[PDB]
Order: C-alpha cells, then structure tokens, then sequence
C-alpha cells in the first residue's frame, strides 16, 4: 500500500479506538437497523420456497368424455401434455374417480347399484408458473376444451381469482415495508457518519490552513466511514445467524405436526459479501458528502 | 524570490467593519520587519491576506512575483505550503501528540520516515520542548502550547515567516530567545514579518517598523 | 412559566434553528424509524380483526342417531346450546346432509333410487373463541358426547392442530420482529441525541467553571432532547397517515373481488398521544444520560 | 472575608510533573498582589487550586475561613460563584453573542431582566466593547475576545479576582487601562491576584510580588 494510505488508515483507526463505548454504540445502532431487513428478507426467501413447494395451488381439473375408455383417455392426456402451457398431466380413470367418490361419501349405496359408472375420466394438469396467470390460464382452458375428448374444465376461476387478489395485496404491502427498512439503513448510516465528522470539524480547518490538499484531508475520514459501515454490517451477520437458531426449534416443531420435514435456509455466502460491500459504500459516500461540505465552509470565497 | 507586495489593498468583512483601507507596501526578499498597532487595528487581517486565508475586496497582492489576488481553490494549498504561519490561538490538533502536531507539515510534503524523526526533534529543541513529545496538547501550559505552534512553523524551512504575536505568553527571557530564533532564519534568507505588542523587544533591535492604525498603514522610515 | 424554564427553552430552541438541514436530517432519521413499527402495528391490528371476523375457523361436529327426527334433534341442539363454552349451535337435517352431498357431487342424482336416506342428522357447534385451547376442546367434546341422542362427536383433530401450529409460528416470528423494531427506536433516538450533545460539550465545561449548578446546565439539553423525540414522532404520524391512504385503495380491490366490504383502521387518537408522549420521554432520558457523563468528566475528582 | 491561605500545598498531575512543591502563603482581604515566574512554573495551577478546579495532593487551602481542600462536588458551584476568574484561553461560548457571554453569570445568580441589561452594558463600557454587543465571538480579534472574558468576570462584583495573564494580547496603552480597572475594584475591597509576564507593567506599581520558580513559591518582600 501507499505510504499516505497507511498513514490515513492508522489515523482513522485511532479515532474509533480513542473512545471505545461511543464507537460501540454507533456500531450497535447500525447493526440493529441492518438485522431488521436481513431477518425479513430471510423470512421472505424461506416462505417463498415453502409456498412454491408445499401449497396445493388450484388445479385445472380437466373432465373427459364418459364414452372414452382408458386407452382413448391416455391419448387425450398425451394431447394435453403436448400443449405449450402444460408442464405435466396426471390421468385418473373413471374407476379412480369412483374411488374418490366412495372416500368422500363413505357409503357404497350411491355408486354400486348403478348399471354403469356415471363419473367421467379426470385428468390432473400441472400448469407452468408463467402460464398460471389470469389470462394465460383462461387461454389454457380454451385450448384444453379444443382438445378432443374433453367436455368440461372443472376449474372455477373464482377461488383462483380470490387467491390471486390476496397474493397481489401481500406483495404490495411487503414492497412498501421493504422500502422503509432499506431507506432507514441509508439514513441511519448516513446520519451517524455525518454527526461523527461534525464533532471533528476543527481538525479539518487546521489541516487546511497549513496547506493540505482536499484529497489529503478526505482520506482519514473516508476510511472511517467505510469502517463504520463495515463493522456495523459485520455485527448484524452475527445477529441474523443467532436469530435463525432461535427459530430453528419453532420451525422444526411445526414441520413435525404436519409430518413433512422442512428446514430453514439462512443467508448465502454471496449475500453476506454483498451486504458488507454495500454498507461500506454507503459509509464511504456519507463521509465524502459530509467532509466536502466542511471544506467548502472554510473556503474564504 | 520571497518578496511581498501590496497595492491599494482593502479588506472588508462580510457585513462587518472595514479592516483595511488602501494598504500599500512591498518587502524585499530576506528582509525582517515588525508590525505594530493598537488592538483591533487589523494586524491579523494583514497576515491572513498574504497567506491566502482571506481575499482582498480591492487592490492586488503579489507573492514572489505571482499574482495571488484571485487564486483558484486548487492552487491555494501550494501557496500556503511555502509560508510558515503562527496563529494567535495556536490552532493545534488536540487529539494528537506534540510529535504528531509538529510532524504534519512534513507528512504533507511527503518526507521519509527517518527524516521526520530527525527534523522534528531538532525543531522541538530550538523551543525547549524536547521531552514534551509524547504529551498531548491538553497536558501543556499556555506558553508551552504556544511554542508548539512556533516549532511547527519552522520544520519545513519556509520561504516566508508570518508570526501573529508569537510571544504573547512566555517571559521576557524566553521571548528574546524566540526572537533570536527568527534572527538566524533571517540570516539564511527567510523573509520574516512579525506582529507584536512588546515594546521592549522592538526597542532592542533596529528593524523596519510597520505601524498600522485604524486600518491605515504607515511605512515607518519610508515607503521605499 | 418560570423564568428559568423560558430561558432554557429559548436556548434549546435556538440551537435547532441554527443549522436547519442538520436538524432536519436527524428528525427524518427518527421519523422513518418510527413509521416502520407504526405501519407494522397497523397491519397486525387489521389482520387480527379480519381473521377473527372472516376466517372460517374449523368447528366441532356432532352426529345424531339415525332413528331421531328433526324435533328430537332440536332437543339435542337445545342441550348443546346450554353447555358452557358453546357460542352457538347450528342444525342440518338428514335431507340437508344429503342435499349438500348432492350439491358437491353434481352427478349424485342417483341417490333418489334409495328407499331411505342413509345419512344421519348433523349438528354444528362453534366453541367460544377464547376457549379454543387444545385441552379445552377435547374436554368440551368429551362432555358433549355425554348428551343423549348423539351418535358421534366429530372433530377435524389433525386440521385443528395443523392450523394452530401455523398461527403459533406466526406469533413467534412477529414477536421477534417487534422487539427488533422497538430496540431500533430506542437506539436511534438515544444515539442521535448522544452525538448531538457531544458536539457541544465545550459549552458544558464553560458553565461549570463559572459556577453553574448541575441542574442549570442540564435543563437546555433535556428540553432539546425531548423536542427531537417529539418532532420525530409527530412527523412519523403524518407518514403513517399517508401510507394508509396508498394501501386504502389496494384493499378496496381485494374486498371488491370477495364482494364483502372491509375498511382499514388507522391509529386511534389515544395511540397517537401515547406515541408522542413515549418518544419525548426517550429523548429526555437519553439527553439526561449523555449530559451526566460530561458533567462527571469535567469534575476534578 | 475574602482572604486566601495556603499551607504546604503541593499539586502533581496524573502521571505528570509535580507542578507545585510545598507552596505556603496567605493574603489578607482586599490586598492586591502580582504572580510572576518563568513559563511552566505553575502560575495557572496555583490559580486553579483557589478556584476549586483542581484538588491539591497535599496541604490545606482556606478560602474566607472555610476549608475547601476536600469540598464535595455539590458545594463547588457556590464557591466559584464568589470568584471572578479570567482564563488564559478566554473560555467563551462560541455560539452565543457577546452580550449573552457576559450576562451568563447574572442569569445563574438569577437577576431581573432590566438589571441584567444595565449591568452588562456598563461592564462592556469599561473594556470598550460596547458596540460589539450583538457580534459573535468568532467576529472579534484576539484582543477583543480577551476583553470579553475580562468583562464577564466583573459583572457579578466578585469577592476575589483571579486573573490568568489578562494582558497577553492588547497593546501597552490598553494594558494600563485594564490594570487601572482592577485597582478600582481593589479600592472597594476586592482581593486581586493577577499572574502576568509584563515586567514593564509591574515596574510602574509597588504591589506585593510573588515569584514562582519551578514549583517553589517565594514570598518576595516577606511571607507575612
Ligand atoms: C426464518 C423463518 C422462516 C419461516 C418459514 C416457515 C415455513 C413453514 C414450514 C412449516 C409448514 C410446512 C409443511 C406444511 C405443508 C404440508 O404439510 O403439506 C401440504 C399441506 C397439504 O398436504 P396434506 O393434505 O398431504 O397434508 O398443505 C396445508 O396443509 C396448508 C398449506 C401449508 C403451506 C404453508 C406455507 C406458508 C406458511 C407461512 C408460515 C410462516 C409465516 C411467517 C410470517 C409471515
Ligand atoms: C394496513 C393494510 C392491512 C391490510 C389488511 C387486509 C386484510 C384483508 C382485507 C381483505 C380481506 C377480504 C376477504 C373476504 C373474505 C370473504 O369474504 O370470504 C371468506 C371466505 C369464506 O367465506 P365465503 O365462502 O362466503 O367467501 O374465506 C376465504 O375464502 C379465505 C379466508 C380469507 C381470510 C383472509 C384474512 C387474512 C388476510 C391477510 C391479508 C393481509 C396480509 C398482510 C401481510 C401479512
Ligand atoms: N472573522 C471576522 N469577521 C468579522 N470581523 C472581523 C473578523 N476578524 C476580525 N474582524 C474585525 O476586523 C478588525 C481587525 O481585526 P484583526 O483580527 O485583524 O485585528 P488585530 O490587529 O490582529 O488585533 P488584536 O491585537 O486585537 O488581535 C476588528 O474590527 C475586528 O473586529
Ligand atoms: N492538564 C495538565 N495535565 C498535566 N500537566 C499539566 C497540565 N496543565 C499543566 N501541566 C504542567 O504543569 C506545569 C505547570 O503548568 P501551568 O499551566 O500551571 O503553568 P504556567 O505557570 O501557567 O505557565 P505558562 O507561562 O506557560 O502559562 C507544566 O510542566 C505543565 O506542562
């Protein structure tokens, strides 16, 4: 490293060491304001995985013609699987529908006495995520109807629309909440660095009077802001990991009740490095803006 | 060169009093002169104009032949680098040791590590603060803090020395020693401009006597 | 007001007016950090109401003997209504049970070929909302079985615990987030006042040297700290009001899809006063702790 | 009473030099004396012990017949209220106008609004800063900033005046004016103890003279 870089770093580091408790308070404030969005983002990441993997989303529930047998119905299933907006199709025979009918009713007197099965074949179609939209699913059900051997699409478009509205509302609210937490990080880091420099504005004036350039003066303050942003962000990564362990027992308990096993996923290594790098830049810019304002104040004209 | 020239310089503070009116004088390189006047005459304002801390409202100022009347903010740090300035309030870095305060002008010039140690200790010896190097400025008396500023102004062998009451504190025995320190720098060829109220110190020498009264300058023996 | 109060208030107020933008930044930092839990409390308050009002929580089912009729079933319903912990009891006849079976099936029109209805009378009992504990429901269900004319008391069991487990998980996560938001408010206000006072510690030293008592020195700083908390808290109320109006339109569309009408409840007047009063106290205490540190620093020994 | 008495007082700063070694003297009420010595002799430390700012490591200090060597922190504000102290650094409130700097001793005592206006303006007249009332301390020269501190120390008619180099700045003509101001208070009966380096100023008077040399006090004409 350059000789003046080494001098600037030591000078910046000496200020934080000079007053231990006050520096710790500033780092603690930044760390808490960064733990809050980190935990919420972790919740959003984990909840999204579970919903995509465990939520029984509404089914198309294609109904086939009753005259078709299993062989002809399978051909209709193959036609369904060849569609652009279809990911997978599962086939249930007329007897399979009768079996589910018996399970729901619990009484065999509604199916056994008939001379023939009154229930049609049922095909379960897995729609693609991009094609699960309002207009896409509407278009999908038309193409399904156009496919031979299909006379009814049991999908209701009511529960699908009702569930769509709630998803749109939750995304709308979370977006507004997420902005506030991010905007709070910028202000908390920016104001803390701004106020720290203001207490030392005398040393800016003294150095300028003896002929120091602006670049020379800025470097100790720039490295101080970066260290403050880095130290605060680093401490939050410890807090976020600890709060995972507190919730590890709770999530495991819920998964035990449902039987299915689920595990929480913490922050990845890429996100941890990005958080440290971004928080340092915020401190670096905040220190640059604060110091330049003082250098213009001491300018005679 | 190390000359200073004033032509009808007038300074008026923002919404304030008229500090100077039509100051006109010039100083040959290497010449030592005294600046005197009653309190509030404008002695500190005159020194600040030369260094570039303040800009005149009228007239022109020449430093070593260069016109510094309207200097760009980029060029100012390379003007003050050639001037050894001593202030009234001693303008110290209260969070750095005595050694760090004296060594900062050398670091700005980018001197080597070994050369800083030799030159800083030599300067502190000239003012008798050699054993105070590890102390902080808050742990020094009034006259000891004043002598730190003097030591800081002479490490970088500047071309011009501007002193603003360098012996306001300090006894007469120590004040004369400080004056002799400026004498030997003048013999090398450094231009010295001293502002003081000590009548006894002036009466024991025969240098040029610049008298300032209510913002009006009298050349002394003559304007030449 | 006392003469010492007016002088202290005037001196504290003049300091804020001296540097407008610096004071504005500090207020904006506090306002954002208070809007974040203000909105999240409002989200919790409305969601808690809507879930209680609208969510069809799982209920308790009672099956009667097939030999009873509607008149005898009503007597069983009357016995169900008089039990402690019962909110209300609903009754469905044998035809009503078969009618719902026919409606779900669609093709279940062949049930008319049967000589008699195989489905018994069904009664629905809603337990009290506060009495939905796991042990209480089992105790209530067992006590219900003792009522004459009941063939079986049916509970969803698994769906009860699964729904309860998910709600409990939401409680622990929300409580974890709530503590972090509260802690941030304490730290942000406390640290902003602490750094503001530190830049004026030289004025504390001067007044001590000329004989001012500790009470006299404290007053200008105590009023300045309370004003910062009051100004920041007051501004966050405006932000909370604005963000409600943005979300007010969004909830209308969600309610429109469901048809039922719902309205967003803001912060009541009592809550607004409590927020202003609490934040002023935090600034008062923070300004007291910071100033006492400097007073103890400037004493000889 | 306004007497001051020392008894084998010795002060040693934390981890530093022994500023005073066995100082012993007393001053009768209403008498005026000079305090002199080389730089670093400990003149300011001696004045701070009287004011209660520093606590001696040994010996006892009596102020108006009250032992103050181990005063509790609660009683200190009622001791400094009886002492008019002029500091070396002028210790001014930089964010308050000149009028507010001089009026703060009266506010602490709790004078009426009309009385404050009359007394503050009278004090600023004695130092010649009457027109400087609405300025801020940053808008004053070193000599005028020094005179603001002097005016602040004479509004509250203190029983004891402690001056720490009150004429370090200011010309010879203005220095005599300040000295005459102290003599006016002494005739009323105020005890005056002033530390100075101006040997020329002392030569024009015949007051008691105390020499401090390397932390050892000499009574001058006599220890009586
Ligand atoms: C860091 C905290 C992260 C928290 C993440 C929570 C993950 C929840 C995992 C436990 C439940 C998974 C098993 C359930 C699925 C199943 O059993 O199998 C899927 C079941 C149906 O299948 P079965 O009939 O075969 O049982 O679906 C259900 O019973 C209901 C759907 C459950 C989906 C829940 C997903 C959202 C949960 C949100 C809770 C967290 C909210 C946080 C506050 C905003
Ligand atoms: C500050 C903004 C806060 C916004 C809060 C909005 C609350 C929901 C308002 C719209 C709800 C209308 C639903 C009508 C139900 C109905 O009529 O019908 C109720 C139906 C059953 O009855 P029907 O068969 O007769 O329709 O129930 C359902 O279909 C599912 C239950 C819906 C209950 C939703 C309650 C929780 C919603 C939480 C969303 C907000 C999350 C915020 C992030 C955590
Ligand atoms: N920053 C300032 N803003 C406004 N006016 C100022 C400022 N500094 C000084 N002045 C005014 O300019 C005039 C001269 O001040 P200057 O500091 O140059 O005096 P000086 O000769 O050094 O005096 P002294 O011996 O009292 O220190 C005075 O009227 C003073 O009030
Ligand atoms: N706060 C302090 N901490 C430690 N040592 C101090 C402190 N203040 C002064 N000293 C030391 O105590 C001694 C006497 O200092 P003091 O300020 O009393 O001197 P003084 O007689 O007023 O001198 P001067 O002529 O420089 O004003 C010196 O050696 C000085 O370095």
């Amino acid at each position: 490293f350059n000789e003046q870089v080494r001098y600037a770093f030591h000078g910046a580091l000496q200020d934080l060491k000079s007053k231990p408790f006050a520096t710790f308070l500033t780092v603690m404030v930044i760390a808490i304001s960064l733990t809050l969005p980190s935990v919420c983002y972790m919740v959003y990441k984990n909840v999204n995985q579970a919903a995509t993997q465990y939520y029984p989303s509404p089914q198309i529930t294609v109904y086939l013609q009753k005259t078709l047998d299993d062989d002809a119905a399978a051909g209709v299933v193959a036609q369904l699987q060849a569609e652009q907006g279809v990911e997978k199709v599962n086939y249930l025979s007329r007897e399979d529908a009768l079996g589910e009918f018996r399970n729901w009713s619990g009484f065999g007197g509604a199916l056994d006495m008939l001379e023939e099965n009154p229930l049609p074949a049922v095909a379960v179609v897995i729609p693609k995520l991009d094609f699960q939209g309002t207009e896409s699913l509407n278009t999908l059900r038309d193409r399904i109807t156009q496919i031979n051997g299909i006379d009814e699409v049991r999908m209701d478009d009511s529960w699908f629309a009702r569930l769509a509205a709630l998803t749109g509302l939750v995304g709308r609210v979370s977006a507004m909440i997420g902005v506030l937490m991010v905007a709070a990080v910028f202000l908390v880091i920016g104001n803390s660095v701004r106020l720290s420099i203001f207490a030392r504005r005398d040393s800016i004036n003294v150095q300028k009077l003896i002929g120091a350039t602006d670049g020379f003066i800025l470097r100790p303050f720039l490295y101080g802001g970066a260290l403050l942003g880095f130290s605060g962000a680093l401490l939050s990564l410890i807090l976020s990991e600890i709060l995972v362990l507190r919730l590890s027992s709770a999530v495991a308990e819920v998964a035990q009740v449902f039987g299915t096993k689920f595990d929480i996923n913490g922050l990845s290594f890429d996100e941890c490095l990005l958080l440290l790098l971004v928080c340092s830049m915020i401190g670096w810019v905040a220190a640059w803006l604060a110091t330049v304002q003082h250098l213009r104040h001491f300018t005679p004209e | 060169s190390g000359s200073i020239r004033f032509e009808h310089v007038s300074k008026a503070y923002l919404g304030g009093r008229q500090a100077l009116q039509g100051v006109t004088f010039h100083m040959q390189p290497g010449e030592m002169a005294f600046l005197t006047g009653h309190s509030g005459a404008g002695k500190s304002t005159l020194l600040k104009l030369i260094c570039g801390i303040e800009r005149p409202s009228a007239g022109k100022i020449w430093f070593s032949g260069h016109d510094i009347t309207r200097l760009k903010n980029r060029e100012v740090p390379f003007l003050r680098r050639q001037i050894g300035m001593i202030f009234q309030d001693h303008h110290l870095l209260m969070d750095r040791t005595v050694y760090d305060n004296v060594a900062i002008p050398l670091i700005i010039a980018g001197a080597s590590g070994d050369d800083i140690r030799r030159r800083v200790s030599a300067a502190l010896d000239k003012v008798g603060l050699l054993d105070k190097a590890k102390n902080f400025p808050i742990q020094l008396s009034g006259g000891e803090q004043q002598r730190v500023g003097i030591a800081r102004a002479v490490v970088n062998k500047p071309a011009v020395l501007l002193a603003d009451q360098p012996t306001g504190n300090l006894d007469d025995a120590l004040s004369e020693g400080i004056l002799r320190l400026f004498e030997e720098f003048n013999r090398v060829g450094v231009t010295v401009l001293m502002a003081t109220h000590d009548i006894n110190l002036i009466s024991r020498r025969s240098y040029r006597m610049l008298t300032l009264s209510d913002g009006h300058l009298h050349g002394g023996v003559g304007h030449e």
